């Protein structure tokens, strides 16, 4: 699961120190890098095997409760049955096998609430607060005997996303306890040049759309107050629409801009049109 | 470096607002004056009364309270554990007007720039409102107030607040804030002028009927009836009797305020306003052009284009009453 | 936040001095252009000869050269020590006109943004006026060199130094300099623009004839004959031909260059000019209203109050004798 991935090397293997410590970390970063993609890799290579089993993915939303999170009484035909969770349930697998590394991704953490999501449970999920001696009853528990504790195995990987003006503030219960760290688009990257030079890309092309880009997204990041440098493009279409063997060139590349990045400019540029046309003619011309 | 006294504008923002003593304070600058009418202003509401208003609350409760929605109670199965999904009316003060002053009441403490005293009481006020909840102001929220359900009252101090928070930089320190020298800036004390004539001559002028007239060019244009690119025209005010009419224009000039050459460059658009004006009646037509002037007035007559227009000066900086006097002395000999 | 492109602003400094390749360059920020035409310039004025200006000398030498001046000869004792107080006619280049060539230069150096090349030939220039002594530059010793007496080709140099000179600003550091962001102000470029006419119209109008006119109020008052508090009246340009006279009012405005509402606001002068305007010949009145646009240039005309009046733009930024013809090609339509 370690092939090609356009991020530098020292990056991945910085995350794999600051994951064995600190054990959940919030990955930052602009839509369209493969925030879900690099985790995805990430957590093969911390098992060492690429399985998905010991690996489960969620996308957080507001109405995202602790009911489905962990424990809820849905109805049964008759009466109300108490029905485990995800993460719930998911640390049961990781308590069988405490030798193997069992990984957790939340998609969009910041989006939601976590104290109503995780409640009771949201003290043991720090790395220092685990296993049986921190156990808690939970919420719901019908027996006080019985607890939920952390296994130490258990490593969380949250993806945040930057670009949103609507965000103001990380929820604080958040940054106590996971480690943020930053992505970049990594648009010029030996590791995306040879992708694409493995492709039918002539180097000038290369060269020409990632000089193009660096200045475009170096534009937003200049204007720091305004728009916080996640703003700036990632590089995730450019990889997608290919696996047809399909040359990359500029009448393949002109759609993409037209279709996907020109939306994305008018949601940045919502004051002046001719300020993007000043940006979306150099692509090309 | 000539501008008015401090203490002079504000009286000009009072009509501009369309709604005390003054002599008491000590601080002469703008912000002493703002901050202590603010702050001894939320004093005399709170005597009566602050605004309360029903904000209906949804929320998840371990009982009745009001209207159970039902949907929202079986769905989510809240019955179980004891608790419903119930529409009742909380009654605060967390309201978007009271929040405002709660904030720009922080922004007055942080000014680096005002009395001890003024900064002292206004600390203990944000102490006595635990309930409200601080904000980060934009216009945006003033806009949503223009519907104005308030009281009377509520209207000026908000106002004010508005005042501040677009006349607030940020200075030595990247908390505190430091009042902008609204005075230097022609533009926005101009505008202050032409607005603070249009509210007051309603109020003393009952004689006269006093509104601001579109005006539509003469023209005719073979490309284009519309004649968009030409210049909007509307006037600052006019003040119409059935004896005479009279359109003013009135600006704010830094160097009129020296006492030479003259900037009169506003007198080019009034003959062409009173060109496109064409009265039915026909009992007459005058203009005048009206300056602030610090030491003295100077009011002239002339007879240009068959038109009767007085060019005249106020000596702002003598005395509010005295003024408010000498505007009404002022127009009565024209308006004739 | 668009701006001409800066090689086309030269050209319009040229018309408005009343006076070469700038292809090859490739800095298009102005000061690059700028000095590399005064330091090219330089060079092309050493080749002919530099000035060389009589300064007459009184100095006590040890001999005779020229006249003696008997009444200081005596009086100090100079003969004594076989000295002699006695003028004569050295010949420098030390004059004002080439002392300021080169206390520019050393300005032009001291620039904190200037291309590589460009500052290291000025500064062998520099070194090649051994004789010549630096100078801290004023107005006034530009106000001075009004006269003229120097050639044709030095005035042209001259003036460019003005232009550096007036917009040099110190930047980062105590010794550099930086050069003034002038674009982006409306009034200098403004200022420019209105000199930019009326000195092209001369050249290439040779038809017609060319002079800015001093107008007069039809006005009379009671008051004051003179009317002086009035504004002052002259115009921009205007361009009178036998079968039709013509006048020009052109500004530089920001929110033009924006493809709306429109700012027309110099329209209303216009008419006054009209209005206190009469011609003898009778043959006709007309106006025009130009700006300076970047995309593209649009023509109306319009009738107004029985005048014949048109609104048009330029899209500068084409290309110069592209803009050349254009230009003509505007004013021969209204010129009808
Ligand atoms: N092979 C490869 N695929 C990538 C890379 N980066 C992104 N992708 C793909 O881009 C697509 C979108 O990823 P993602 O960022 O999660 O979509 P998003 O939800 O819009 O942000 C997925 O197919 C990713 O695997 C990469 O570096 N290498």
């Amino acid at each position: 699961a370690l092939n090609d991935l356009f991020i530098p090397e020292t990056t991945i293997e910085t995350i794999l120190k600051r994951l064995t410590i600190k054990k959940n970390i919030i990955l930052q970063g602009p839509p369209g890098v493969g925030k879900t993609f690099v985790a995805r890799r990430l957590a093969y290579l911390l098992t060492g095997e690429k399985a998905p089993q010991r690996v489960n993915m969620v996308q957080f939303h507001q109405s995202y409760s602790y009911e489905d999170f962990i424990q809820g009484y849905r109805p049964n035909g008759v009466g109300f049955r108490r029905k485990d969770g995800i993460f719930y349930n998911f640390c049961q697998q990781a308590k069988e096998q405490p030798e193997k590394k069992y990984i957790f991704i939340i998609d969009e953490i910041n989006r939601a609430n976590l104290s109503k999501v995780f409640g009771e449970v949201m003290m043991l999920m720090e790395h220092d607060k685990r296993g049986e001696n921190w156990s808690v009853p939970l919420t719901y528990s019908e027996n006080d005997e019985e607890r939920f504790y952390v296994p130490e195995n258990v490593y969380i990987i949250g993806l945040m996303n930057t670009a949103d003006r609507s965000l103001a503030v990380v929820d604080y219960a958040l940054r106590r306890r996971f480690s943020f760290i930053d992505i970049e688009p990594g648009f010029d990257t030996p590791q995306f040049r040879n992708f694409l030079l493995n492709k039918k890309a002539e180097p000038s092309f290369v060269e020409s759309l990632c000089q193009k880009m660096n200045e475009l997204n170096q534009e937003i990041s200049k204007e720091a107050t305004i728009l916080g440098k996640g703003f700036r493009i990632g590089h995730s279409y450019f990889c997608c629409g290919l696996e047809d063997g399909t040359s990359p060139d500029t009448q393949w590349l002109n759609e993409i801009v037209m279709t996907d990045i020109a939306p994305l400019l008018e949601e940045y540029f919502f004051d002046d049109p001719y300020k993007q046309q000043k940006w979306t003619n150099k692509l090309l011309g | 470096q000539p501008v008015i006294p401090v203490r002079n504008i504000y009286y000009m923002l009072t009509y501009a607002w369309g709604y005390a003593n003054l002599e008491a304070i000590p601080g002469n600058n703008l912000l002493d004056i703002l901050g202590y009418v603010l702050n001894k202003g939320v004093l005399q509401l709170s005597r009566r009364g602050l605004e309360l208003d029903y904000n209906p609350n949804t929320e998840i409760i371990p009982g009745i309270k009001g209207r159970i929605e039902f949907a929202k109670t079986i769905r989510g199965f809240h019955l179980n554990h004891g608790k419903t999904v119930s529409t009742f009316d909380m009654l605060n003060e967390d309201t978007l007007a009271n929040r405002i002053i709660k904030s720009t009441l922080a922004i007055l403490i942080k000014h680096e720039k005002l009395n001890s005293t003024i900064r002292d009481e206004a600390r203990s006020l944000y102490r006595k409102l635990p309930g409200i909840s601080t904000l980060h102001l934009t216009p945006q929220h003033f806009s949503y107030l223009n519907g104005g359900k308030n009281t009377r009252y509520y209207k000026f101090v908000i106002s004010v607040c508005k005042f501040i928070v677009n006349n607030s930089i940020p200075g030595q320190n990247k908390g505190h804030y430091r009042f902008y020298d609204f005075e230097r800036n022609e533009k926005e004390m101009s505008l202050l002028y032409q607005k603070f004539l249009y509210e007051f001559c309603r109020r003393e002028l009952t004689s006269a009927n006093t509104t601001r007239s579109y005006l539509k060019w003469d023209a005719s244009s073979i490309s284009d009836q519309s004649l968009n690119l030409l210049p909007r025209m509307e006037t600052d005010i006019t003040i119409r009797s059935s004896e005479k009419i009279l359109i003013v224009d009135a600006k704010y000039y830094k160097s009129i305020f020296s006492r030479e050459k003259f900037h009169s460059q506003n007198l080019y658009q009034l003959m062409n306003y009173l060109w496109s004006l064409k009265p039915e009646n026909g009992e007459n037509i005058g203009g005048l052009l009206i300056y602030p002037h610090v030491d003295t007035a100077v009011k002239h007559r002339y007879k240009i284009n068959g038109f009767d227009i007085g060019l005249c000066t106020v000596n702002l900086g003598q005395e509010w009453p005295c003024i408010h006097q000498e505007l009404l002395d002022i127009f009565d000999e024209y308006l004739k």
